[PDB]
């Protein structure tokens, strides 16, 4: 529920192996990043980290915000959050993205590389209509309810 | 270390910014010295 | 650096033409103290004592005594860093736009870097002055669509736990009713030990014109302003009472002391606009530059500011 | 939810008055405290601060704990909590106590008893009398000055 | 009448004292928030498509392709700037998202907007989402802050 674990650690980490040391929830950004990518930030409602975001409009006194969501209202994908300022870094749907994204905790075992994915109401990827997203790996379990997956999103589809 | 000093020569951008901060401080110091509020 | 970078030289030669902010009139020289922090927070601790119950009579033998409690309070001040970008003309491209009496493409709204920088700096300083007085950041005249800000970021007009007075709409033009509310607020003010200090009053222009009329059968040699100054001089130990007018306010009267102990302004040393080192360049003649500024740093004791709002229908 | 509020105050406090400055949640202890009082500390199960506590038993792997409760299970009244260690300071029901306690969401001299959630309520088996009226610290948080002296007889 | 910079001269000097609501003018070219990584293209301009959606138009073949005001299934991009001396319109492709003021058909934040045949936004294919209510500059000129995110049904 946070970019970095709230509870501290009791152990030092072992910096010996170099394989499979990236499947952590603190891994922000994307695995393959282009220097010609358009990057935005927005006020964040809730915790839309590693989730699809949509524009949220209030009464009018305050500016718009971004909240975890998908479906027909998908605006982009959140890749980073600064907790002090509550700023959510968002990559628009018109820009290509490849990274680890939150996966729905239902049939996550059935997710295999090369499977089509679409965003749900809560900004979580699920196995399939309107968004071009394909899983490049299998579900990796970080917590009893938290599952992440390597996926590539390359715009909307007809 | 202020832009108001003609002899000042910024070696790098960081020193240039510091001179700006000093220059702003000296100006507000100067402003209060010259300020004379109207009583009544 | 000046030899290598033209924009650095241009800013230094033009920084002296930018006018000082008007907020400085609102604070005493000692009330402002700069801090070295771009983004983050600063914390302070205050200690209070209180009496739990009535004192205990020491007669004969007794074991249960009334207690005196203590409490700690931690105050945090937040700081924020904001940036703006503006387009301008490349330095080497100025000679092809110089004209008889101006430089820049009028048809396309393009300017030299120097003039663009000065105009943007003035606009930002206007924005900063609005925030300090009113505690909000917005560009609409209605004041909506405000930028969401971090907590512990307040201005003089939105500071919580202060005395707030509202003048009824039907008495909007009745100076006696307005002065009545001011006195009620003045009574509820709690200066305590820090009373022998100068006081500051800020009013909107409509209020100021009402003040200058003679006091009311009208009196002679006595204006509503003079009566108000005497009333404030009653509670500040006959100290100086300053009155300023600001177009930023609208039907609002702000009264607060000018003592560093009660209200202190600790702005960042980088609050005022500063050029960024990153300059976008392209094959065309259009370049972009960035300006940074820092907001926050106002600290005030509770129930030490009087805020009078004159409701307009 | 917390003895010391988590959110930092934005303003300094005004400390020139001396009246009615004790109606705060962080006022641990009691209004009138005797130097001959018996004080215990227990592991805390939840947030029983300023509430009636009862003994809670786990599966026997670890020691017992105390949780908010009352009725026929009341053991004492919690008056302080150390958040770092999760220790709850408890004064046993056999020792009389006078202080501000959580009130269920009342005039002085009314008889009070502890409910299932360790909150005082108007009335049976506990001697508790309210010495003032309810002070509202939050929309759901009400406190009251009360004196608890042993337990009654049914 | 519709040019970005009015031809009629001003009688009086403007009052440069206020700083609020001084950007709702038709001369405001570009976008409110612009990234350094945006793709922009100039094309020959057919008609006056400033601050309108544009579509590719082909002639007989003697001259190159140009851009004209339009939308619908033929929409190609959004015109954010124009140079009258050269008749070159700056076009941001539909594949690139854009945020700025655009012409609205003669509406509250959150409404879904699609381009019409004349390159004017109208309430509902969805191409952009309204960020504010319509602002009137002339009896027939209505602008609106909108954010374009490509095409989606």
């Amino acid at each position: 529920l946070m970019k970095n674990p709230q509870q501290d650690s009791g152990l030092l980490s072992n910096s010996i192996d170099f394989r499979d040391q990236n499947l952590i929830f603190s891994n922000s950004g994307g695995v393959c990043t282009s220097s010609k990518d358009k990057i935005e930030n927005y006020p964040a409602k809730g915790y839309p980290y590693k989730r699809g975001v949509k524009l949220s409009f209030g009464d009018g006194t305050t500016e718009l915000e971004v909240e975890a969501g998908g479906g027909d209202d998908l605006y982009g994908v959140c890749s980073d959050i600064d907790e002090f300022s509550g700023m959510a870094t968002v990559i628009p749907i018109t820009n290509n993205f490849t990274g680890y994204l939150t996966l729905k905790k239902d049939g996550q075992n059935g997710v295999n590389p090369g499977d089509k994915l679409n965003f749900n109401q809560h900004g979580e990827l699920e196995k399939v209509k309107s968004v071009n997203a394909i899983a490049l790996s299998k579900a990796h379990k970080l917590t009893e309810d938290l599952f992440i997956v390597l996926a590539s999103v390359f715009g909307n589809r007809a | 270390a202020s832009l108001l000093d003609s002899n000042f020569v910024p070696i790098n951008f960081t020193e240039f910014v510091q001179a700006i901060s000093n220059t702003y401080k000296q100006r507000r110091i100067q402003f209060y010295e010259n300020l004379k509020r109207h009583k009544r | 650096l000046f030899d290598e970078n033209y924009y650095a030289k241009a800013v230094a030669n033009i920084i002296g033409e930018v006018k000082d902010p008007i907020m400085y009139k609102w604070f005493s020289p000692d009330q402002i103290e700069d801090v070295d922090l771009q983004m983050g927070y600063q914390k302070t601790v205050k200690w209070d004592a209180f009496l739990n119950a009535n004192p205990t009579t020491i007669a004969n033998e007794v074991n249960t005594i009334s207690t005196i409690g203590f409490s700690s309070e931690v105050v945090r001040l937040n700081y924020l860093k904001l940036q703006y970008k503006f387009r301008h003309l490349k330095q080497t491209s100025e000679k092809f736009y110089t004209s008889d009496s101006y430089i820049g493409d009028i048809n396309n709204n393009l300017l030299p870097f120097a003039q663009a920088y000065k105009l943007a700096s003035s606009e930002i300083i206007k924005l900063i002055n609005h925030f300090v007085l009113t505690g909000t950041v917005s560009i609409q005249k209605d004041g909506k669509n405000q930028k969401r800000l971090l907590p512990n970021m307040y201005g003089l007009l939105n500071m919580p736990e202060q005395i707030k007075e509202e003048v009824a709409s039907g008495d909007k033009d009745k100076m006696d009713k307005i002065f009545e509310k001011i006195e009620a607020g003045l009574s509820k003010l709690e200066l305590g030990d820090e009373f022998s200090t100068p006081m500051m009053v800020i009013v909107d222009p409509a209020t100021s014109l009402k003040l200058v009329k003679p006091y009311a059968a009208a009196s002679s040699c006595e204006k509503w302003e003079d009566v108000l100054i005497q009333t404030i001089k009653a509670i500040n130990n006959r100290e100086d009472v300053y009155i300023e007018t600001s177009n930023l306010l609208k039907h609002k009267i702000l009264i607060y002391p000018l003592n560093s102990e009660l209200i202190k302004f600790k702005p960042s040393k980088y609050m005022l606009p500063t050029p960024n080192e990153q300059v976008d360049k392209d094959s065309t003649d259009v370049a972009h530059s960035y300006i940074d500024f820092v907001l926050g740093g106002l600290l005030a004791t509770r129930k030490t500011i009087l805020q009078v709002n004159i409701k307009q229908s």
